[PDB]
């Protein structure tokens, strides 16, 4: 009765208002890239280090 | 979408039928509407006003039935139909309530849609009897090192968390909830404690913080938080632990395990006072309602540990009581202390002195004690209780020319006390409680200076994980420390201390 | 696993006590231990690589 | 996901206040009179059915 009236009115006479996906973007965190592979670069290459180390600390094992 | 759901909802309300009993408010004042009518009204039955507020009818008086309004006074106004809902206060209960913040009535206040529930059960049902209950026998590891060693907490036995005002009492409790995640996540259904936290009289902002904190530690998925906030009307606040107990019953009856932490019963008391005094029921001691011992006793005894006849369920409980200025002689604390079966007494001085959790080792007691505590943890921390006892006694002697014996106690004692601190809002697995405590007990860390105790703790854990996570896994799973395991442990500690 | 390398390492650390030649050698072993301990907790922390297209 | 859910909530309250606007229209109509007749016969049907 009143149920029917409400049902009728609600469904028919107004529905969803406008709302854009674009506007949504502002309110969410957007995807961004995982920049950089982050290559490590070789350290201590060559016997330059070795000659340095042999000479530098001469402290013997006790 | 939302339009479809609304269309479903309008369709989902249907025309009513003739509704037995009616009242007309005789006078409504003070949130205590007194209605003339309601010829047959069951005591404590829920009655719904014309306005839309709900109430229960605590006093059935000889000529008027005194409804107590569950909302703002303004809603009801003198003379107006008072419909009889016809079901004594009951709240939806079920497995489905897991993960929803619901109010005292049971309505979803989390806003995550309708609460799917498997039964509605009354909110005043009497506690398990003499023959249904079988003695406590399953540890509940709260994950705080101090609680787990000093004051063991077992399944199905209420233990108070009585302490000084706003010394982060709630924090001690919340920690217990977090540790239950470890057992909970798995597949062993004789291990999952499904906790329900009952926030009574806490500001809505505080309960929002609670909700967020639980979500942050990914803990809502075994939590139900019945929240009746400070704003909510004094009847709702009154029925809030009682309602909560009913939520717990589904877990207990269906044979799960669960822990319901009533926080804080001190505010529960205040709400009962408000109802009783306003209903003009005779006043009593310290202006607290006359039967106040009876009210608290009803709530707290619904906790139990069911016998193997009755499905071996449990319903551990942990009421939190706020001690106003630490006066444990006060009427509301004293009543509760008697009712409970244990105490944890958080002391403000300790809190200030940087011991957080601030359990005062002396004034806490566990009355179910050694039934709880993992067998492993029991073995290597019987000593811990005794050592700390000496440290307390010899504490005041720390003001000169002191015996070597006295000095030995002091070194060991200071190091232990420092060791038992736990960083706030992080639980610690039982399998790492047994190793850490082992070190202090065996005196390995006596040598380590106080400032480095903290660093040592974290280091020991990493060292244990790298060097022998075999040892850790054995400790965890065997759950009992055999002499061979203790042997390996002694070695491990020796190695760790050496580095 | 990584623990095999480290079991030999720490056995060697307490042996390295018995050599006084060490200066920063023990600090180099300590460093390898640090980052080794970091990678295991990194690896244990690991999220599933992609979002669930089923649920999420 | 968070904003999507928020947008659904925003929709639910928006279409709710629009429903209130339709209600104010409904109570004006002499449907207000005609539905009393519907209620009259409904109560007749109901109370006799008891």
């Amino acid at each position: 009765n009143v149920i029917q009236d409400l049902y009728l009115r609600e469904l028919k006479d107004t529905k969803l208002a406008p709302s854009t996906l674009q506007d949504a973007e502002g309110n969410v965190k957007p995807w961004n890239p995982p920049q950089k592979p982050n290559l490590p670069e070789l350290e201590l290459q060559g016997p330059e280090a070795l000659k340095a180390y042999t000479e530098q600390n001469v402290e013997t094992a006790h | 979408e939302v339009s479809s759901i609304l269309e479903e909802r309008i369709k989902g309300v249907s025309d009513e039928a003739n509704l037995n009993e009616t009242g007309r408010v005789l006078a409504v004042g003070d949130g205590i509407a007194r209605v003339f009518g309601l010829n047959n009204i069951q005591a404590e039955e829920l009655v719904e006003f014309s306005s839309g507020v709900k109430g229960m009818a605590l006093n059935l008086e000889p000529g008027q039935v005194g409804i107590v309004l569950f909302g703002s006074d303004r809603l009801v106004k003198e003379g107006e139909l008072v419909k009889r809902t016809g079901n004594i206060v009951d709240v939806p209960v079920g497995p489905g309530l897991l993960g929803r913040v619901v109010d005292a009535l049971g309505n979803p206040i989390d806003g995550k849609g309708p609460i799917d529930a498997a039964g509605r059960s009354r909110a005043q049902v009497k506690a398990p009897g003499i023959l249904p209950r079988r003695s406590v026998h399953e540890p509940v590891q709260t994950g705080l090192k101090a609680v787990d060693a000093l004051v063991p907490i077992g399944r199905g036995q209420r233990e108070l968390i009585i302490g000084d005002r706003q010394t982060g009492k709630t924090a001690v409790a919340l920690d217990t909830i977090l540790n239950q995640k470890r057992w909970n996540n798995g597949s062993d259904e004789s291990k999952k404690l499904y906790c329900v936290y009952v926030a009574v009289g806490q500001k809505r902002s505080t309960v929002a913080q609670l909700v967020q904190t639980l979500e942050q530690h990914d803990a809502m998925k075994y939590s139900i938080i019945v929240a009746a906030t400070a704003s909510e009307a004094a009847p709702l606040q009154y029925l809030a632990p009682f309602t909560a107990a009913s939520i717990g019953e589904w877990f207990r009856d269906n044979g799960k395990h669960a822990l319901i932490v009533y926080d804080d019963l001190s505010k529960q008391a205040v709400a009962y006072r408000q109802l009783s005094l306003l209903l003009r029921r005779p006043p009593g001691r310290e202006a607290y309602p006359g039967d106040v011992f009876y009210l608290h006793s009803r709530l707290l005894e619904r906790a139990a540990k069911l016998s193997e006849k009755e499905g071996s369920g449990s319903l551990t409980a942990l009421p939190v009581i706020e001690t106003q200025g630490g006066d444990v002689s006060a009427y509301i604390p004293t009543n509760v202390i008697s009712i409970t079966d244990g105490q944890i007494f958080l002391e403000a001085e300790l809190f200030y002195k940087g011991i957080r959790p601030a359990i005062n080792v002396g004034l806490s007691v566990s009355r179910v004690g050694s039934a709880a505590q993992v067998k492993a943890l029991k073995q290597v921390a019987g000593s811990l209780k005794l050592f700390l006892a000496q440290y307390r006694e010899v504490a005041a002697f720390a003001q000169s020319d002191l015996d070597a014996s006295t000095k030995q106690t002091l070194v060991r004692g200071e190091r232990l006390t420092q060791l038992l601190k736990q960083n706030q809002y992080s639980p610690l697995a039982t399998e790492e409680q047994v190793p850490l405590i082992y070190a202090g007990v065996n005196g390995h860390l006596d040598g380590i200076e106080l400032s480095r105790i903290g660093e040592f703790e974290s280091s020991f854990l990493s060292y244990l994980k790298s060097n022998h996570n075999e040892l850790l896994t054995e400790i965890r799973e065997k759950g009992e420390l055999s002499k061979e395991l203790l042997a390996s442990l002694k070695s491990a500690t020796e190695s760790f201390v050496a580095t | 696993a990584k623990s095999a390398a480290n079991k030999l390492d720490w056995a060697k650390v307490i042996s390295s006590l018995r050599i006084t030649g060490s200066t920063a050698t023990q600090l180099s072993s300590f460093k390898k231990r640090n980052d080794e301990a970091r990678r295991q907790l990194l690896e244990l922390q690991s999220q599933p690589t992609e979002v669930d297209f089923s649920h999420y | 996901v968070r904003y999507e859910a928020s947008l659904r909530q925003l929709e639910q309250r928006q279409l709710a206040k629009s429903v209130i606007s339709r209600v104010q229209s409904e109570l004006g109509n002499p449907k207000f009179q005609e539905k009393v007749l519907q209620q009259s016969i409904s109560e007749i049907e109901q109370l006799l059915s008891k």
